[PDB]
DNA sequence: AAAAAAAAAAAAAAAAAAAAAAAATTTTTTTTTTTTTTTTTTTTTTT
């Protein structure tokens, strides 16, 4: 945990970060409703099987 | 097969909740009557109003605007229900019935900066400025293919999986039969829906002055492709969704939002207009024919005192004369352009705005606000297609309507020669090597001007005291020199009217407060008596909606010059281009050419129509004739 | 979902027995004849005309305007089906694509084995072997569509549409049937192309690079290939026919075949052809679903309006001494006086005949000089409107690359190409320039230079040429050497108040404004249809100066120098002027010698306009 | 959705032959009279002897003999319009009219040894005793589920893809909702079809003296399953096919066969 | 008629031929968008 001072010169539009997604299989249809995203800049890697 | 829904209680619930909501008979009966015209239209969608769901039943309100997607597909349903059960021919024309909505939304009502997650899947009002506007492409929904060699037909269905999970299975074209045998689509049987992608950004006067622009993509399907043009200002209503990425092992959390748009309507509420209001115009038409007229221009702009002739000339200027379009293609316009050129604090930009918030389709200018190619047309390139587009400039917008030009003597001797045009014959031909266009604009321009030297020196001639060349000035065909009179008579009327006008109070609204300095209540601009209560503290008068219903109704109406009218209009021209019409001490505003016959003509055309007369009448000429001598005119004293 | 071989039979039955009287009513089989000459290979495009299949099926046009390709297709295959029965003589081999079509019909017939069954794949592609298209001229009933008003619902349909032709691309070769060779096998295969792209084969499927498991690697030819001249125009929507605050739509046109090099830009064309859809692949798409963009596969273009391509009455009316004071007279009749203008504008658009001996030039360029308010901009609209090829500049609003050409990146390819501004458009017509005066100074000294070399000569940065602009120039302007030096005719107009004259113009005014035309006459003004015909036929009537009128034409001109000379501007340029505008009165009398009436109206009209600069 | 023909010209030509000989009301009502007598009994199966059908139409028993499914189905349907406009709710009761074959078959009736691959996909009537029999099980072809956390009811169906290519999606039976909500399976209201598999051997006095006997493998279904049991000397009508293998990757391109029995008969 | 021997059968255990099931992220590409630079065009200031 850092507090630090600055300036800000930019701010980018406010966008949509996932928090939960379901996935939904192609053959089966079946889901795997509410995957626990991680929170900041980070991605999720989908389950292969 | 698959897994299908044999019974679905909320399904059930909501679609029947909105079959009662729209079979209106044991009530008022406003969506059965609402219903009844679509059909008549031969339309595919409805406008609901979300005050009128909200009123008969809460529960679906709050569901609709909270889970937009399914409600409408049901509310959807039930409207298709109901259309077959009203005529079920109609009916089976078209697949799907949509269901807009228009009215006020509370909380859901914003802007695209106010546009966040939390009204994701909810149903949103979003009013805007249009920014990009793609071409409308067609999108495949269901695709005919013929096999040569086995004479088989197919019919392959894509559903409309713009928000939703898509597998490539939906998506697959089929190409060859099941044997590798070629299909050839048919085209002609295939069902093709239009669509297009817009942007909508937050309005630059509501915006906060610091940051910078937020906007939102806006998805329009068939039925509301065209509806909006880049600058636009439009209220688009809609469901604000997610749209899925592409097939990927890996994703950021990052998600591209859009507004998949359910009806949208124009910022132009006031662009655009009951059997009681008709029958009330008809009698007042009627009753008075004569003195109508003159009411009326009195009552034009009831905040300010005097300036009799200028009233009459803008009343004139907001019906407009009769154009005429005659059988080779030539063109001569029926707009009326006025020019106030007068003192300062004479109430001429007071009148540019009156006619701002009054007349439809009025554009404020300014003198070194609006430069050549903001003013007029404009050519530019894609940057991504690299093909050169058209760009409206404001006569452009300003088409059949009005173009207030505050300042206009400050304007660069470019802009004005390149306004010549438009003045002339309504038009703007611009043209690059790539593009060359004839836009219309058939805009009337009231100019507010000062003269040279600041205050109008009535020692000298109007052509001195009016810094523009007689090429320019023949653009206008009324000329009004409005001085500041310095006789105190008239100064105690304009000092008592002014102090009236302080002193006056809104009724009841107001009791000693202070005006307020927007998104909470529903947007004025988008929102849905003949005389006046005489009160004593602001006459000491036409109702402002009756006046603008009454001008809307006899805009329309197109007078025809009578021999009679026409030989005193000859005559009184003759007169006027002769030395006689002048004595002595008296100055040319104006020289007169046949650009002032042609003004006597609109001007009295003009009059015909405030009166509904159908003819042009020595009445109307003769005040037509009263008008121009008055403008063209001017005493210099020494 | 209807029996496509009943279809098939219907348009044969169609083709076979319809006839009409277009020949002095003589029944002679139209599309027959058309079949006939198609077989000989003396024609390459067949016209069908709905109006002519709804004569007797009128369903039968409604199932090709609700599904025009595919009938487009089966009309094309019976017309293939149908040529071998009315050829009747041997076809000279017109070129190298009728030498491969023979070739392989030859070797198929000597490899023929007719009861062998062949596989689907083992046949010569159809449209390998057409050497002709097949066209629609649409249906009268169907009313013309408006391009923003053609939408979805038209996709696959027979629309007609109306525009300017902004821009067109140069006829390029667009691959239609891909022909390959083998290394091994020595048989050709063949690759129809439908997409706007294709890969290349690799490998042959000849059946005896098969049966032999050979590599087959197979070669692209351009020899055994069919190519279509390919053509791409954009038309816009026209003015009168635009929303209120809308600015025009544009819709991309593509021709093939024997429709190119029909609409040039700035043409007024009537576009009738199939509102075709083309897939968007790549593009990483917003929105899931097979979208696409969408263009208009033409079939037939006409030219309307000024755009446009005699009884015996007509060519006595031609002959009747007054013809040129008619003409005159015909011209803008709503804006009155201003005869002797009237008549200079006529010689401007007849011209007077180019010599090439040092080429100068038989144009003749006009310069309206005037008081506010006298027309000026009403006689350069109605020239813009009347003139089969012209423009019309207003003030700064086309200023630059707007007269001039620019260098814009191309579509079909992607490239540098040349777009030719206003000066260019006009090219061989004319240039209504109004507002001249104010003009910006580069944009004066390209006309400058246009008015007398005919040429742009633009070296700018991305761009060095020379462009084309044999255009006459009717310019306007308000109160010169720098004007009178170059113009033929500088002509001033001034409103002098008069109670008389100013009566009578407001008694006409007052009657145009009463009934939307000019007030009736001794004649009949004559349409503008008409004026175009008469004019252009009088464009192609060069005349010539015999030598008896050199004495004649010398003294004017040395008694007009004296004049100028004497007066407080006379040139070479007076001279020719005189004798363009001679060979202009000429041309409008329909004679090949330019006589002593025609320069006294030449001696006229340049008196007259120097009078008015006084 | 998904493909959805609109003009196969065979099968409404197919159709249309089918309802015509089933009309048979000028024909002296032979087939509408067993047609009401079998709406009477409550069958919904129709047997159809093929030498009327020749004589008939000898196109469409020709093409029925050499294409079986096709055919079949053709024919199915026209007798199920055909029980629909003699009674429509008995029609509405039966979802699938079924469709045997009987009589003379020139070429296609076989025995177990001569019945060779040149029969697939044909309708051959075997000869033969019943070696052995398999227990009647249900076949789950229409399963309903409800879910106590939503109130909803779904209803999946599985097609009759026993000699067809399947896929793991049509034959993977519900277990949660989209929510992952537990599913209750409604036995009751699922539709159920019966189905067994017996063997048929070569007559020992009709087989060759001193080899070994030749077998077949038959599949009957609702309203055939118990029409034999071990040693019943039967004549079964059916149709001739490839067993699908088990999604692979490698294929030795060896296919087990098999005998849809579309009609069983005894001595 | 009863005892012993022979064989005949039934059931259980065992070992291959074919078929069926299980296990499975990382590297590279391209598109968009955004910024920087050049030249032409337009505008403004001074004589
Ligand atoms: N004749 C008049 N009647 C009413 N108000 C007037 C009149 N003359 C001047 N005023 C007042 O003086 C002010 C002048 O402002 P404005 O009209 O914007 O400038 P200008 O009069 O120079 O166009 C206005 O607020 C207006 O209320
Ligand atoms: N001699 C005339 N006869 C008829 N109409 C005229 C005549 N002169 C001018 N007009 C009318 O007056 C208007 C002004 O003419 P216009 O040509 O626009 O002015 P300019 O010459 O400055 O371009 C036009 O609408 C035209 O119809
Ligand atoms: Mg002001
Ligand atoms: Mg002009
Ligand atoms: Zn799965
Ligand atoms: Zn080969």
């Amino acid at each position: 945990l850092v507090k630090i001072p600055g300036i800000i010169i930019a701010a980018s539009a406010v966008r949509a970060k996932a928090t939960r997604i379901s996935i939904q299989c192609r053959s089966c249809r079946n889901t795997l409703t509410n995957i626990a995203m991680r929170p900041g800049l980070e991605g999720y890697a989908l389950p292969r099987k | 097969a698959g897994t299908v829904v044999l019974d679905d209680v909320e399904l059930r619930e909501a679609q029947r909740d909105y079959l009662d909501f729209l079979d209106d008979e044991e009530d008022q009966g406003i969506y059965q009557s609402k219903v009844r015209e679509l059909i008549s239209d031969n339309q595919y969608r409805l406008i609901v109003n979300v005050n009128d769901l909200r009123r008969k039943n809460e529960k679906r309100a709050n569901r609709l605007l909270n889970n937009a997607f399914e409600e409408l597909v049901a509310f959807q349903r039930a409207l298709k229900d109901f259309v077959a059960s009203i005529d079920a021919t109609y009916a089976k024309q078209y697949e799907e019935f949509y269901v807009g909505l228009e009215g006020s939304f509370g909380s859901k009502h914003v802007s695209p900066r106010t546009l966040t997650s939390c009204f994701l899947s909810c149903v949103v009002c979003v009013e805007g400025i249009v920014t990009k506007c793609s071409l409308v492409r067609p999108k495949v929904v269901r695709s005919v293919h013929y096999c040569p060699a086995t004479k088989k037909t197919i019919e392959r269905r894509y559903s409309d999986l713009t928000t939703l999970v898509a597998f490539p299975s939906s998506s697959v074209y089929p190409t060859k039969d099941e044997e590798n045998n070629p299909l050839e689509t048919e085209y002609g049987l295939s069902v093709y829906k239009d669509h297009q992608t817009i942007t909508i950004q937050e309005m630059p006067e509501k915006a906060p002055a610091g940051q910078l622009p937020r906007s939102v993509d806006v998805i329009l399907d068939d039925d509301l492709v065209d509806k909006a043009k880049p600058g636009d200002r439009v209220q688009v209503v809609g469901t604000y969704r997610c749209l899925p990425g592409k097939k990927g092992g890996y994703t950021s959390g990052t998600f591209r939002t859009v507004l998949i748009a359910c009806n949208v309507k124009q910022m132009s509420k006031d662009a655009q207009p009951s059997a009681e209001d008709i029958a009330k115009i008809k009698k007042f038409s009627k009753t008075r024919s004569k003195d109508i007229f003159d009411q009326l221009a009195k009552s034009l702009a009831p905040s300010i005192h005097g300036h009799d002739y200028v009233k009459k000339a803008i009343l004139c200027l907001l019906l407009g004369g009769v154009e005429r379009d005659l059988e080779n293609g030539s063109h001569i316009r029926g707009d009326i352009n006025i020019l106030l050129i007068g003192d300062p604090s004479v109430a001429k930009s007071q009148l540019l705005r009156y006619v701002l918030c009054t007349a439809p389709r009025a554009i404020p200018t300014t003198g070194r606000g609006s430069s050549g190619v903001g003013l007029t047309a404009a050519v530019t390139t894609d940057q991504e297609t690299g093909e050169r587009r058209l760009e409206a400039g404001a006569m452009v917008l300003a088409d059949r309507g009005v173009v207030c030009i505050d300042e206009f003597d400050k304007m660069s001797d470019m802009d004005r020669t390149a306004i010549h045009e438009v003045m002339e014959q309504g038009r703007v031909t611009i043209a690059k090597a790539g593009i060359h266009a004839r836009l219309n604009a058939r805009c009337s321009v009231l100019a507010a001007a000062n003269p040279v030297y600041g205050r109008y020196d009535q020692y000298k001639t109007p052509m001195e005291n009016i810094g523009l060349q007689d090429s320019l000035l023949s653009r206008f065909d009324l000329l009004f020199i409005m001085l500041d009179q310095m006789d105190p008579e008239q100064d105690r009327e304009i000092s008592d009217h002014v102090l009236r006008m302080h002193r006056y109070r809104a009724p009841g609204e107001q009791d000693g407060d202070a005006m307020p300095l927007i998104l909470a209540t529903d947007d004025p601009n988008f929102s849905q008596q003949i005389y006046e209560k005489h009160d004593n503290l602001l006459h000491g008068m036409v109702s402002a909606a009756f006046m603008k219903k009454y001008i809307h109704v006899a805009k329309i109406i197109k007078p025809v010059l009578t021999q009679e009218s026409a030989t005193y209009i000859a005559e009184e021209y003759s007169r006027l281009r002769s030395q006689d019409s002048m004595s002595s001490d008296t100055a040319r505003t104006s020289p007169v050419t046949a650009r002032t016959l042609e003004t006597l003509i609109r001007l009295a055309t003009a009059h015909a129509k405030a009166r509904m007369s159908k003819t042009v009448d020595l009445q109307d000429a003769e005040e037509a004739v009263e008008l121009v001598q008055y403008a063209y005119f001017k005493k210099v004293l020494e | 979902l209807k029996d496509y071989a009943l279809e098939k039979e219907k348009v044969k039955k169609f083709l076979q027995e319809f006839y009409q009287d277009d020949e002095l009513g003589k029944k002679q089989f139209k599309y027959g004849n058309q079949l006939v000459r198609l077989a000989h290979r003396e024609q390459v495009a067949l016209y069908v005309d709905l109006d002519d299949v709804a004569e007797d099926d009128p369903e039968l046009v409604d199932s090709i305007c609700e599904n025009a390709r595919r009938y487009a297709k089966l009309f094309a295959d019976a017309v293939q089906e149908l040529l071998p029965q009315y050829k009747e003589r041997e076809v000279v081999n017109k070129d190298v694509l009728d030498v491969y079509i023979e070739h392989r019909l030859m070797m198929e017939q000597r490899s023929r084995d007719p009861g062998m069954v062949r596989s689907p794949q083992n046949q010569y592609p159809a449209e390998l072997m057409r050497r002709f298209e097949l066209y629609f001229q649409g249906p009268s009933s169907n009313k013309p569509r408006v391009i923003r008003e053609v939408r979805a619902d038209s996709v696959g349909k027979l629309v007609t549409v109306r525009g300017i032709v902004t821009r067109v691309s140069e006829v390029k070769p667009k691959m239609v049937v891909a022909t390959y060779t083998c290394d091994q096998c020595g048989a050709e295969t063949y690759q129809p192309i439908q997409s706007p792209t294709f890969m290349p084969l690799i490998m042959c499927p000849s059946q005896e690079c098969q049966t032999n498991r050979s590599g087959g690697r197979l070669y692209l030819q351009t020899r055994g290939s069919r190519f279509i001249k390919f053509q791409e125009m954009k038309m816009q929507e026209h003015s009168d026919q635009v929303p209120v605050g809308n600015i025009p739509r544009s819709i991309t046109v593509l021709v093939e075949g024997e429709n190119t090099r029909i609409a040039q830009p700035g043409d007024h064309v009537s576009v009738t052809g199939i509102f075709l859809p083309i897939l968007r692949t790549g593009f990483r798409q917003v929105v899931q679903g097979l979208l696409s963009e969408t263009y208009l596969e033409a079939h037939r273009i006409v030219k309307m309006n000024k755009s446009e391509d005699l009884t015996r009455e007509e060519l006595r009316q031609i002959a009747e001494e007054d013809f040129y004071e008619k003409l005159a007279a015909s011209i803008a009749p709503e804006i009155y006086g201003h005869e002797d203008v009237k008549k200079a504008l006529l010689l401007l658009l007849v011209g007077g005949v180019d010599q090439s001996p040092m080429k100068i030039r038989g144009n003749i360029n006009i310069c309206l000089m005037g008081d506010p308010g006298v027309a000026k901009s009403q006689l350069l609209s109605y020239i813009d409107r009347l003139a089969p090829r012209s423009q019309y500049t207003t003030g700064r609003g086309s200023s630059g690359v707007g007269l001039t050409a620019a260098v814009l990146r191309d579509s079909v390819s992607g490239e540098l190409t040349l777009e030719g501004g206003a000066l260019v458009l006009a090219d061989q017509g004319v240039c209504c320039i109004d507002e001249f005066d104010k003009m910006a100074e580069a944009d004066r000294t390209a006309i400058h230079e246009v008015m007398e070399q005919q040429t742009i000569s633009i070296a700018k940065a991305g761009i060095l040429t020379t462009l084309n602009a044999r255009c006459s120039i009717l310019a306007a302007a308000n109160p010169p050497a720098a004007l009178l030096s170059r113009f033929d005719l500088l002509w001033l107009i001034q409103d002098r108040p008069d109670r008389d004259n100013d009566l009578r113009l407001a008694q006409h005014i007052t009657y145009v404004h009463q009934h939307s035309r000019q007030p009736p006459s001794q004649f009949e003004p004559l349409d503008m249809k008409l004026m175009r015909r008469y004019i252009a036929m009088c464009r192609e009537k060069q005349p010539m100066v015999p030598e008896s009128l050199a004495d004649y034409i010398t003294a004017a001109y040395v008694e007009m120098r004296r004049e100028a000379w004497a007066s407080k501007y006379t040139s070479a340029r007076t001279l020719l002027a005189i004798l363009r505008l001679s060979t202009a009165l000429a041309r409008l009398r329909m004679v090949d010698v330019v006589e002593k009436e025609d320069v006294n109206e030449a001696i006229r009209l340049m008196e007259m306009s120097k009078d008015s600069l006084l």
